[PDB]
RNA sequence: UGGAGAGUUUGAUCCUGGCUCAGGGUGAACGCUGGCGGCGUGCCUAAGACAUGCAAGUCGUGCGGGCCGCGGGGUUUUACUCCGUGGUCAGCGGCGGACGGGUGAGUAACGCGUGGGUGACCUACCCGGAAGAGGGGGACAACCCGGGGAAACUCGGGCUAAUCCCCCAUGUGGACCCGCCCCUUGGGGUGUGUCCAAAGGGCUUUGCCCGCUUCCGGAUGGGCCCGCGUCCCAUCAGCUAGUUGGUGGGGUAAUGGCCCACCAAGGCGACGACGGGUAGCCGGUCUGAGAGGAUGGCCGGCCACAGGGGCACUGAGACACGGGCCCCACUCCUACGGGAGGCAGCAGUUAGGAAUCUUCCGCAAUGGGCGCAAGCCUGACGGAGCGACGCCGCUUGGAGGAAGAAGCCCUUCGGGGUGUAAACUCCUGAACCCGGGACGAAACCCCCGACGAGGGGACUGACGGUACCGGGGUAAUAGCGCCGGCCAACUCCGUGCCAGCAGCCGCGGUAAUACGGAGGGCGCGAGCGUUACCCGGAUUCACUGGGCGUAAAGGGCGUGUAGGCGGCCUGGGGCGUCCCAUGUGAAAGACCACGGCUCAACCGUGGGGGAGCGUGGGAUACGCUCAGGCUAGACG
């Protein structure tokens, strides 16, 4: 079965390519406790049809690019950055950790 | 020393310089093609089209190309030659092409 | 080309073959495809020789090609007896 | 090979009376007899209190030496006693109870041990007819343990034989000593057994 | 069915805590010692360098020749020449040389593992099905002739065969462009146009065998892609410009920045990017009560490599260990112009090292390549050799034999011990001798039969004259460590903080169970002990299973980002979680049973279990999520 993902489209400054934002929670191998993982897949969107806060679906697809291996599925729900907010804050807060720092 | 089958060393020479000269008709012949159906003139660029298929399909005849490769060579020529005539304003006047 | 032969498995001086299936370039006692019945050249017991017929049938009939000896076996437990 | 060596001196370092021997370890002669202690210049001075390892060492030399059987084989014979169902204790005395020069001991064929082992040995002795020279053959339940039809007329084994007239045999065993045939009915037990033995140390010996 | 702890900080105590020991393990090495057999195992260092032999060929049923020879013809003789046949040699052509064998350098990576995807693909030989092979043309070796080179080797001219190459036809079919239909990434169908086939050879010769062509299917093997998993250092924090995506094109069997041109300005990172170090990964293995730790050697699977670096050719498949080209290093030959090599194949040499074997036998068996077959090749393989290197099995004897020899040792001088030990008697009888002597081998092949099924016949073993069987037959190797506590085993003498011992505590400066010897003793035994390394004890990195007032350990305080965690009631979803069924989880190994070798080791058959992941179905208490409500937290 090609695999099929869910996340949210943490990027659309490509052409025709969306950054899916793909989270994933699991028991720790030793400690147990469940813990969140996550990951970007580069899907493809060949009709630049997703916008950036869509929670779409990801299927595994033939390459289309380097980087490039799973395809848009479907739309899963519109509109909600409250989601692609935490990803850019995590993001802001690196530039900061090297040579002098972040925030609070 | 000497291992006999160093024929086949002698073989694979007479090959390669079989194969090589049969790829270079297909080039020359499918470049001609395409030139042609650029100038717009129809029958001679598809006539020429037409010898170059065969060529290649005759060298998928033998291992110098063989099955795929001759395909994806075909397409790829009656594409540009199509392509360009049609651009060019030009009506496809017998040979090849099943339009 | 896959085969029907036969896969050394005693120990020193006591011999004893896996009558398989495998493709022809494997070692002979590398990894074989299956495994179709088994071969007591010394007849220690009297069960020395079981083939399951059934299999090889079907590997011959895909183009399974046996050895001459594990032919001589797989004819010997009747896989090609019409009658 | 097996230990060799003055046997009537582990009796007295063991305390206890072990018969790795025949007639004389009932004449009043096998020095438990006569100076009951163990063998060296200290075996009169007062003893101390053993520690718990002496103790576990002690009582296993004793049941193993009794086998007159080496340490590796009756280390090996723990293990496999230990990895089967059912109280080890008891499994591991029926495996040295099955040993091949064991069963010859106790069907009378054998005055000793020892000579037990050197009859199976020289091939005086067969299981099922064919003929074994394996001590540490282990016999199973059903096997009939006879003597050499080549061997039945030695002086040795007639005047052994001919002492079994009368003679009874434990309750796992069953002796023809018309035939000079023995059967091996089943796996004694420990009830079966009256070993100067307490398992529970030994067992406890391997543990550390 | 599974879990032991001890010594040592003190005058003593309790705690904390490190150190140390008893156990198991090994591709071992070293010391002393060493009798047999079976099975297994044996360069861990220089992926250093390598003499010599061997290690991949095979087809005369694809083709034409050269050389040596025999026979028969056309010849009155001669010259000249035709046919048949033996031997031999390459050459052309074909299939194999991409397997098998070796090694672990590199590699932290879709490399490997596990589960999936391929409407994005390939597959020689093999199997099933459908259809087909008509006509014509050419060339280059061999061979002949001439040239150049020291050699390696090469150049020119002439002739010639084929299952070598090419052209025309036939088009079952197939390929490409375009259209339409069904499908849904490039799947399947269909119409017009164009395009593409083939080779023959053998005969028990009008038939049968071997082969050839196009196409569909199978089978096997394989490429590529994806989820999850895969060591150390953050005293490595920012990395990136083919770099991230796009459009078109190249390239490939095929997707893809794989490559290119243009365009866009992106992509990655603390869930640790980038960098450094180390390392082939796995099934497994060792240890452990387990969780875990350590490991990847034999064997099996995958990857990578073939003196170092790069490259492509030929092919179904190679970027090709025993093929090619170039550069580099090193070695050898040279008339200095130029040539030749690559044992990480088998055996062997040499170097390094604490240390790792025979230049063995055989192709009989199993497996492989070529062949119609006979058969040829096979250092793959089956065996044998050497090494207690490991494991298992076995011997150096058995019974009797004194209130007790001698010697040695101790003594309270009475005696005690070594000791039934010996001597000695009887008994058996490893070695060794003699006789017999094998399974592993029945196929290919021949004959009958249809070259089928089936039936009959013939050839063939290195190991080996070995195993095993029978007769005869000799009492016939024992060593090593230890004895203060841990820890089983004590005395005398010598020595005098010396000589020495030592794993830890410690022992020795004249009464030393601690040093050396002796007597005695304990442990194990063809072994015993040491050194090294892994796990254990160590709940001493604590998930199971630890801690931080004074023992090591609370951040100098706050504000607060990410993150972790989240009160009560209802409903939806069903991600976590739980359940059932199903696929997968190779073999080997592990567990159990039965069985083969006299046992066992070792091996055969069968059975059982098995984490994780895929798919289908179900549950909804708790965690999650969405929606609604509450006021006990919080804030006002
Ligand atoms: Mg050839
Ligand atoms: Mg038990
Ligand atoms: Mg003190
Ligand atoms: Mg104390
Ligand atoms: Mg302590
Ligand atoms: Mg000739
Ligand atoms: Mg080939
Ligand atoms: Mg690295
Ligand atoms: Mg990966
Ligand atoms: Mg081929
Ligand atoms: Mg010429
Ligand atoms: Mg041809
Ligand atoms: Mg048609
Ligand atoms: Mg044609
Ligand atoms: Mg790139
Ligand atoms: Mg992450
Ligand atoms: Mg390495
Ligand atoms: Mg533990
Ligand atoms: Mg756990
Ligand atoms: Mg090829
Ligand atoms: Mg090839
Ligand atoms: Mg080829
Ligand atoms: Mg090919
Ligand atoms: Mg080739
Ligand atoms: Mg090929
Ligand atoms: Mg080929
Ligand atoms: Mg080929
Ligand atoms: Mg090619
Ligand atoms: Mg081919
Ligand atoms: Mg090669
Ligand atoms: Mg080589
Ligand atoms: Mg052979
Ligand atoms: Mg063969
Ligand atoms: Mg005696
Ligand atoms: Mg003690
Ligand atoms: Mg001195
Ligand atoms: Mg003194
Ligand atoms: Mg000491
Ligand atoms: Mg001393
Ligand atoms: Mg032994
Ligand atoms: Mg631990
Ligand atoms: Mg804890
Ligand atoms: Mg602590
Ligand atoms: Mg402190
Ligand atoms: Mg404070
Ligand atoms: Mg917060
Ligand atoms: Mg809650
Ligand atoms: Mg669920
Ligand atoms: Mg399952
Ligand atoms: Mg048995
Ligand atoms: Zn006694």
């Amino acid at each position: 079965p090609k695999k099929v993902l869910t996340g949210v489209v943490v990027s659309d400054k490509m052409q025709k390519t969306v950054t899916v934002l793909v989270e994933r929670q699991f028991p720790h191998p030793l400690y147990g406790k469940v813990i969140k993982r996550s990951k970007k897949y580069l899907a493809h969107d060949p009709e630049e049809k997703y916008k950036l806060g869509d929670v779409v679906e990801i299927i595994e697809s033939r390459p289309i690019s380097k980087r490039k291996r799973f395809r848009v599925l479907r739309l899963v729900e519109s509109g909600r950055m409250d989601l692609v907010e935490k990803y850019l804050i995590r993001r802001q807060n690196y530039q900061s950790l090297s040579k002098r720092g972040g925030k609070a | 020393r000497n291992l006999s089958a160093l024929k086949r060393h002698r073989q694979s020479l007479k090959r390669r310089l079989r194969n090589k000269a049969k790829k270079s008709a297909i080039k020359t012949l499918s470049k001609k093609a395409v030139q042609l159906a650029q100038e717009g003139k129809a029958e001679e660029a598809l006539k020429i089209m037409r010898k170059a298929e065969s060529l290649i399909d005759k060298a998928a005849k033998g291992s110098t190309l063989h099955k795929n490769a001759a395909a994806r060579r075909k397409s790829r020529l009656m594409r540009k030659v199509r392509q360009l005539l049609e651009a060019a304003g030009a009506p496809l006047i017998g040979g090849g092409l099943s339009a | 080309m896959v085969k029907i032969r036969l896969a050394r498995f005693g120990s020193k001086h006591n011999p004893h073959y896996r009558i398989v299936v495998t493709d022809a370039r494997r070692k002979r006692d590398g990894k074989y495809i299956e495994k179709i019945g088994y071969y007591d050249p010394r007849k220690t017991t009297p069960d020395w020789l079981k083939v399951d017929v059934e299999r090889a049938r079907y590997w011959l009939s895909v183009g399974a090609q046996p050895t001459d000896t594990a032919r001589r076996l797989l004819r010997q437990a009747g896989v090609f007896r019409q009658e | 090979g097996r230990y060799i060596g003055p046997v009537c001196r582990l009796c007295r370092r063991e305390g206890v009376k072990l018969y790795l021997k025949g007639e004389r370890c009932y004449s009043p002669k096998c020095a438990m007899e006569r100076r009951p202690y163990p063998p060296g210049q200290h075996g009169q001075k007062r003893a101390r209190r053993p520690s718990d390892y002496a103790v576990r060492l002690r009582e296993k030399q004793k049941l193993r030496r009794i086998y007159g059987i080496s340490e590796r084989q009756f280390r090996n014979l723990f293990e496999e006693a230990s990895k089967k169902k059912g109280v080890t204790g008891s499994v591991f005395l029926g495996l040295l109870e099955s040993r091949l020069d064991n069963v010859v001991y106790r069907l009378g064929f054998a005055v000793s041990r020892r000579q037990a082992r050197q009859l199976v040995r020289h091939g005086h002795i067969t299981v099922n007819g064919r003929r074994v020279d394996l001590p540490s053959y282990r016999v199973r339940p059903g096997d009939e343990i006879a003597v050499a039809e080549k061997s039945r007329n030695l002086e040795l084994i007639r005047q052994n034989l001919e002492a079994m007239k009368g003679r009874k045999v434990g309750p796992w065993l069953s002796l023809d000593v018309e035939g000079m045939k023995g059967k091996f009915l089943r796996l004694p037990d420990r009830e079966d057994l009256a070993l100067p033995v307490q398992e529970n140390l030994v067992i406890e010996f391997y543990s550390r």
